[PDB]
């Protein structure tokens, strides 16, 4: 018997990066160097060379 | 790296290379920040005094965005064990800050729980370095990268003559002749998630290179996330 995928288990809870469930809802956070967007899902780089991006 | 592809311009910006007194590459590292490299503990035993090269893609030419940094502090994990390579991890603090540019940038550190459920459950990660292209060959002069499948711990342990501890994981191919190799030690295992690359492992050891029924063994970075953060304070 396999659980139905919901919350953070469903497409990373629609977060760009870190997803945790708190108070029974999805909460998104970002690595250092990013700030959470107004939609509270996307992470925006705050400077020129943010971590984990290829320099293309 | 045995197999895999050459690292193209800007594709592995977080690669670092440890160089000896003779300016030779002997181990890999990962860029964590302006001041900090991640590598393998056992790499420290390989050279008397060493330095850190970044932005390097071709040992024979001058990359241009290439730079050498000196080590101020070496923080070896106090539990590292020569007999098992458990806790094979160290952090380097540089004397001067790294300049981020084309081919020089840090990898992201994930959070532990999210890393375990999301990153570590992807099909594959990428490993890279300037190590041998064959088990008995010379160091590479070109940076290479190789997509390596995650291996389940069962298959991993069964295939292993030695103890795979909780601080390690397996990645690679049962038969396909691609793997990390001597000289890739200390280098990046990163996992892509939604166009962002996170540090997941440190090149540790293997029984040979790309041998049939064997795998590459990596330090599980998720197990040291807290420590790594302590280190940078
Ligand atoms: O096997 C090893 C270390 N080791 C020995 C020689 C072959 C190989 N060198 S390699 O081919 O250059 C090499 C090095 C790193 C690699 C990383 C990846 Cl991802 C894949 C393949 C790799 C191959 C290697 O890693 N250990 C397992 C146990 C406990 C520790 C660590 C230990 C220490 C000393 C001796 C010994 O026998 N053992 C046995
Ligand atoms: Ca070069
Ligand atoms: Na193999």
């Amino acid at each position: 018997e396999l659980f139905t995928r919901k919350l953070c288990s469903l497409d990373n809870g629609d977060c760009d990066q870190f997803c945790h469930e708190e108070q029974n809802s999805v909460v998104c956070s970002c690595a250092r160097g990013y700030t959470l967007a107004d939609n509270g899902k996307a992470c925006i780089p705050t400077g020129p060379y943010p971590c984990g991006k290829q320099t293309l | 790296i045995v197999g895999g592809q050459e690292c193209k311009d800007g594709e592995c910006p977080w690669q670092a290379l440890l160089i000896n007194e003779e300016n030779e590459g002997f181990c890999g590292g990962t860029i964590l920040s302006e001041f900090y490299i991640l590598t393998a503990a056992h790499c420290l035993y390989q050279a008397k005094r060493f330095k850190v090269r970044v932005g390097d893609r071709n040992t024979e030419q001058e990359e241009g965005g290439e730079a050498v940094h000196e080590v101020e502090v070496v923080i070896k994990h106090n539990r590292f064990t020569k007999e098992t390579y458990d806790f094979d991890i160290a952090v380097l603090r540089l004397k001067t800050p790294i300049t981020f540019r084309m081919n020089v940038a840090p990898a992201c550190l994930p959070e532990r729980d999210w890393a375990e459920s999301t990153l570590m459950t992807q099909k594959t990660g990428i490993v890279s370095g300037f190590g041998r292209t064959h088990e008995k060959g010379r160091q590479s002069t070109r940076l290479k990268m190789l997509e390596v499948p995650y291996v389940d711990r069962n298959s991993c342990k069964l295939s292993s003559s030695f103890i795979i501890t909780q601080n390690m994981f397996c990645a690679g191919y049962d038969t396909k002749q691609e793997d990390a190799c001597q000289g890739d030690s200390g280098g990046p295992h990163v996992t892509r998630f939604k166009d962002t690359y996170f540090v997941t492992g440190i090149v540790s050891w293997g029984e040979g290179c790309a041998r049939k029924g064997k795998y590459g063994i990596y330090t599980k970075v998720t197990a040291f996330l807290k420590w790594i953060d302590r280190s940078m304070k």
